[PDB]
């Protein structure tokens, strides 16, 4: 392809490389999607005699878009129980818990405590964190 | 002196396995195959 | 409920499943085999071609030897020998034999059929007329083979082999029930029955039972029948084995020592066996529930004589419908449903494609299941695909088949009476 999207370029390149390691592991006579969450796979399937990858694109393209929509109403639902009361401070509460901050406290930091290759890179690793 | 002779390029006798000597053929081996690409 | 006194239902017979055949389990359609014959005569593939080695015929003596040199004179109705020559016969079984004559004779000028020939000539050797021979060629003559010297129309006899082969394809069965809801729910409320399940079983029986009913018809069908040939005795009746008939039990009298009787004829029979094979002596035996009866009630060991009851093999065809070894020796099945009295031996070798017939499963019992929307009655049936085959060369007698290539599955031209790993006798008497 000639990447009309130039936006992002360098992270295609980043995937390009990470995909290139991929398909040089041995890891083969798997019929599971070796997949527990996240992203949302499908029967894109390819690079064979018999193209069914077809039927996989047309699904997705035929059927836009139960996943967010359905995303959104629960999203949007997600939003709707905030608003109001008692839910609105257990949301509170626990993002408090989670992320306490106060007057002169540690925040969420990097601790480097592991063998590294150098103590220098555990200081450019911490200011990075920072 | 026996021989082997050969196929008459009569693919039915080729997919057989028959030729004119004194030894027939299991049959050709099968090279892999070709599905007409999907139309974009 | 008035008082139900509950209910029957036949019992299913058993199988002798395919313990004495090939199974050759398949992956895939139509399979083949193919075989090498060791032929000479310079030419592999031709008519008149001589296959070097066959269990009924035996080998051409002088070959490499002294035919290799001259033509030798043929037998043949009316003619006259010559004392001290040497003629040729290939012979309708024993094959190839030299005969120098020790006599100046004719043989039967009124003979017609290879048959009557043989016949003769047989009782020629018999009187001494006519003796086997062989010599190699002499070495005068050997010295100038390939034109040396001069020499001419001297080449050396020559050897090799014909590959060819055999296919299968597989035929198939189904069947349906096609039953009703209502039947279905009066059954459930009578005996608690699925209805549909009961007739899977039924179905799935009906077709398994018949394959293996039809292999023992195809064994019954191919099978040479016995007690004729080389295994006949010449006052009998052909075939058939009686009880009522001192010609096939020596004079016996007193079942402990007739019955053994049966016994021989079963060993020469199953030896003959590896006589048309060249593989072993037979190994298995089905036969009618009444020689089962038989076999269980003598001692088939060696001793002076000896009966009892018919304990020695299961004779039921109830439980199974295998009764045991005869002797240890050949495995015996029952016959459970013989049309008249008799018993069939053969062998069947530890290699699965020896075994003269063959059973290849591809496909089986597949269900399919739906129901008609007209009336929405449920349909229900099962599939079945396999095909059979028989050995290249059961036949024997021929030493190669015509175009290098043919069916392998049976059919009255390629195997009815002529299987040479199994025998048939029939059995009358009892």
């Amino acid at each position: 392809k000639f990447n009309v999207l130039s936006l992002f370029a360098p992270w295609a390149k980043m995937d390009e490389r990470n995909f290139k390691d991929q398909e040089k592991e041995d890891l083969v006579s798997i019929t599971a999607p070796k997949l527990d969450d996240g992203a949302r796979e499908f029967e894109v399937s390819s690079n064979e005699a018999a193209s069914p990858y077809n039927a996989a694109f047309q699904t997705i393209f035929g059927s836009y878009e139960p996943g967010m929509k359905t995303t959104r109403e629960l999203i949007d639902t997600y939003r709707n129980l905030m608003n109001n009361y008692e839910v609105d401070n257990a949301v509170s509460e626990i993002v408090s818990d989670a992320i306490v901050y106060e007057d002169d406290t540690e925040v969420v930091a990097l601790n480097l405590d592991k063998s590294k290759f150098s103590p220098k890179i555990k200081n450019m690793m911490l200011d990075e964190f920072s | 002196a026996e021989i082997g002779g050969d196929h008459g390029y009569n693919a039915t006798n080729i997919a057989a396995g028959q030729t004119s000597g004194a030894v027939t053929q299991i049959g050709p081996a099968v090279m892999g195959m070709v599905r007409r690409a999907i139309p974009n | 409920g008035p008082a139900v006194m509950g209910m029957v239902r036949r019992a299913i017979p058993n199988l002798i499943a395919f313990d004495i055949c090939g199974v050759q389990p398949m992956n895939s359609p139509t399979g083949q085999v193919f075989a090498l014959r060791a032929v000479y005569g310079k030419d592999p593939v031709a008519a008149g071609a001589k296959e070097a080695f066959h269990p009924m015929y035996g080998p051409d003596a002088m070959f490499s030897g002294q035919g290799a040199a001259k033509k030798f004179p043929a037998l043949a109705a009316s003619t006259q020998t010559t004392v001290g020559d040497i003629y040729t016969h290939f012979f309708q079984e024993t094959g190839t034999v030299y005969l120098q004559a020790s006599v100046q004779v004719t043989i039967d000028a009124g003979a017609t059929d290879a048959a009557k020939l043989d016949a003769e000539i047989k009782k020629q050797m018999e009187a001494g007329a006519l003796v086997e021979i062989a010599e190699g060629m002499a070495t005068s003559i050997a010295e100038l083979q390939e034109g040396f010297n001069g020499s001419t129309d001297n080449p050396w006899n020559e050897m090799g082999f014909r590959i060819d082969k055999q296919v299968i394809e597989a035929k198939s069965r189904q069947l349906k029930a096609a039953y009703s809801i209502e039947l279905a729910q009066d059954l459930r409320a009578v005996h608690g029955m699925d209805a549909d399940a009961e007739l899977s079983g039924i179905l799935a029986t009906e077709i398994m039972l018949e394959i293996n009913r039809e292999v023992v018809d195809w064994i019954n069908y191919s099978a040479q029948v016995g007690k004729s040939g080389m295994t006949l005795t010449p006052g009998s009746k052909a075939g058939v084995f009686d009880f009522q008939d001192p010609i096939d039990i020596r004079g016996a009298r007193w079942a402990g020592e007739s019955f053994k009787a049966l016994l021989f004829q079963i060993d020469k029979e199953a030896v003959e066996i590896a006589r048309q094979t060249g593989r072993g002596e037979g190994n298995f035996i089905i036969a009618s529930r009444n020689v089962v009866n038989v076999l269980a009630s003598v001692d088939t060991g060696i001793s002076y004589a000896a009966q009892g009851l018919a304990t020695g093999f299961s004779t039921d065809t109830t439980k199974s419908v295998f009764a045991g070894v005869l002797g240890g020796k050949y495995r015996v099945y029952i016959d459970q449903y013989a049309k008249q009295d008799y018993f069939t031996v053969g062998y069947k070798g530890p290699n699965e494609m020896d075994a003269g017939i063959y059973y290849a499963p591809y496909v089986a019992l597949t269900p399919l299941r739906g129901s008609d929307p007209k009336n929405f009655q449920p349909v229900m049936g099962f599939k079945t695909r396999y095909g059979i085959g028989i050995n290249p060369f059961a036949e024997s007698a021929a030493q190669a088949p015509a175009s290098r290539i043919q069916s392998g599955m049976p059919s009255i031209l390629n195997s009815l009476g002529k299987n040479a790993y199994f025998r048939r006798v029939y059995v009358k008497g009892i």
